[PDB]
């Protein structure tokens, strides 16, 4: 019951990935490895993002992420909003932020 | 010309989402204008897709793609 | 009928199932998440594609994957990006 | 005979949007004028809703991160009031102007 | 015997001549011609590349090189960009 | 046999029409090129090439130069409107800068 | 004794090196700080003198460059005189740092 | 090798003549204290990011030597294209 996937111990799913490098003009000959590698840094990435709007979601008391909870968990991270630096999210608004010489007193 | 129908107040409040707190009300025409250019660079990239598709129905994929060339690459409508 | 268009959207709620069983996700989020999935397998994938060409190999492998991901991720990131990559490939290559 | 201050609606305002995230625009408008522009390069075109919806997702984005850049070159020249001299700067140095 | 290095430099020459016969080079200006030669190329042949991609051809045509040509350029250089094109892909049709 | 004709004399070009076209199937761009894709790209190349040296070879012809230099094309193109959008992210070794001293540092 | 009044070689400095297209850091220095900072990456690295001219090429341009951008913030700010202030505002906006 | 290979702290070879050049030819006129070693910062900064990437490209092809076009690569991934040395 070994799934190409399931071997490199994934969810990402190994194969998709191995065809969509041989048809995507890419290079002529794609490696055996690369698309578990590339599968498992899509994977990575993937969760991270869902295990912080997870708890965007559940912070702001919801069973369902929307865009708002995906933006906070993104632009709230030093490093994932570097990644998604010029990358509009649908939906999304922006962070809470007041520059401080406008307040009052 | 509906470029007067983006009111001040839609200026307003999109200056209020930026953090802004007082505006010059030279400012509403300075927006529009930019918005338009904004609006023209894309929907000229977006609808040459759409022509070179040989469509009469411009996509959102033809938007996204544009917005793409334009390095203002947008999540959540076909990417 | 329809047309048969292709997604990532059941690996993220398998994902999501894993790091958060009991929470849940609207469709627009799930496009977003989608889009994103898209956007950095290109971006991996060119500079993948780009490594290959400058160095005049046919053959993108694990090995361009991870010096694009080296490239492209930042530093934190870049570290366990390799590590799940590199841990992926060990566990596949010791399976069958 | 109740009046907020200058500057103390404004500021709730600044709070409301920045927390909500519909859109700002009224959408017939905005839509009206996307025909409008696409006019002048194809005629009798049609949109998918969802290509002018991003679209709106863009230029809305577009706009209140240049209203950001604006507020800080209006700071920068020790003021509160944004004007066109401080989006010009913010785009002159962003690279879009000349 | 040193192996052989391509580059459009004489090509750049026979185009300097035909535009101001009097003028040549510098070793370092041709540098920079080949550079923009080779950067155009890149933007023009990858637009083209993902126009025939994002409409499902696997060949790209002089009609993929002109729409590329038409989103890369600018105004007035994109048109004769176009009609120079358009010219030398006719003439060489009719010449067999 | 037919005695060998380039395809850069059957389209009037200067180019390799060629040389492009192989460059074209080998840059993992698309599975199958047209023969009209690298004639048409060719051109483009040919005239984008012949723009800039016209306008560079007047800048050497300006500072009395029979000879264009990095400095010579710079001047051209950021002092062409189209070429500068067309260059808006490339640097170029030993170009220098447009002469450019903002007004109000300019004295009373 | 003749002096000439502050600023009049700014500007004459200024025309001076607009004109100009050669390298403004002294090349060894530089050379110094490429292998120095090539250090923290990998050792016992050598590099192809051409190398360190793109590196070196790039630089100044990229500063060139900022300093444009400060000497308009400072402008901007009614100023003539560059500050830090002005440049991590033109970075901000560049989008270099947050 | 081994051998006399070890640097010392170069970043202040960009004497304060050298920043106020450059900041010349960017059309500047007066130029606060505190710009110089903002400016070297700024520098450092660009030269980590632009070399790094460099040298990715370098150890990426197993060389021990960086080239002409491992910088260029770089650059360009960096959206700081650069004309004239290969590429």
């Amino acid at each position: 019951a070994k799934t190409r996937s399931s071997r490199a111990g994934l969810q990402f799913p190994v194969g998709r990935v191995h065809r969509l490098l041989r048809k995507g003009n890419y290079s002529e000959r794609v490696g055996a490895g690369a698309p578990v590698y590339l599968a498992a840094v899509l994977e990575y990435l993937t969760a991270e993002i869902l295990e912080l709007a997870g708890n965007a979601a559940r912070d702001n008391k919801k069973t369902r992420i929307i865009p708002r909870h995906l933006q906070l968990a993104i632009r709230n991270d030093e490093e994932l909003n570097k990644l998604l630096g010029r990358v509009t999210i649908a939906q999304g608004g922006v962070l809470p932020n007041i520059q401080a010489v406008l307040l009052p007193k | 010309d509906n470029i007067q129908g983006i009111t001040k107040p839609a200026i307003r409040r999109l200056a209020r989402r930026g953090g802004v707190k007082r505006i010059s009300g030279l400012i509403y025409e300075e927006t529009r204008g930019v918005l338009k250019v904004f609006l023209e660079n894309v929907i000229r990239d977006a609808v040459t897709y759409t022509e070179h598709a040989k469509r009469k129905t411009v996509t959102a994929m033809d938007v996204v793609y544009a917005l793409k060339r334009q390095g203002r690459t947008l999540y959540g409508f076909g990417g | 009928k329809r047309s048969r268009k292709e997604s990532y959207s059941i690996y993220v709620y398998k994902v999501l199932k894993q790091v958060h069983p009991d929470t849940g996700i609207s469709s627009k989020a799930m496009g977003i998440m989608n889009s994103f999935v898209n956007d950095i397998f290109e971006r991996i994938a060119g500079e993948a594609s780009r490594l290959a060409h400058y160095n005049k190999r046919s053959t993108i492998t694990s090995r361009e994957i991870q010096t694009a991901v080296r490239l492209l991720l930042p530093g934190e990131l870049a570290k366990h990006a390799v590590s799940e990559g590199t841990k992926a490939v060990t566990k596949y290559t010791s399976a069958k | 005979p109740h009046r907020y201050r200058p500057g103390t609606v404004a500021l709730r305002e600044i709070r409301r949007y920045q927390k909500s995230t519909e859109l700002l625009i009224r959408k017939l408008p905005f839509q009206r004028l996307v025909r409008e522009i696409a006019q002048d390069f194809k005629t009798d075109l049609r949109f998918q809703s969802s290509a002018v919806m991003a679209l709106q997702e863009a230029c809305e984005a577009y706009l209140v991160g240049l209203f950001e850049d604006t507020n800080l070159c209006a700071i920068h020249a020790k003021r509160v009031t944004i004007m066109p001299k401080d989006i010009q700067l913010a785009r002159r140095i962003r690279g879009e102007r000349a």
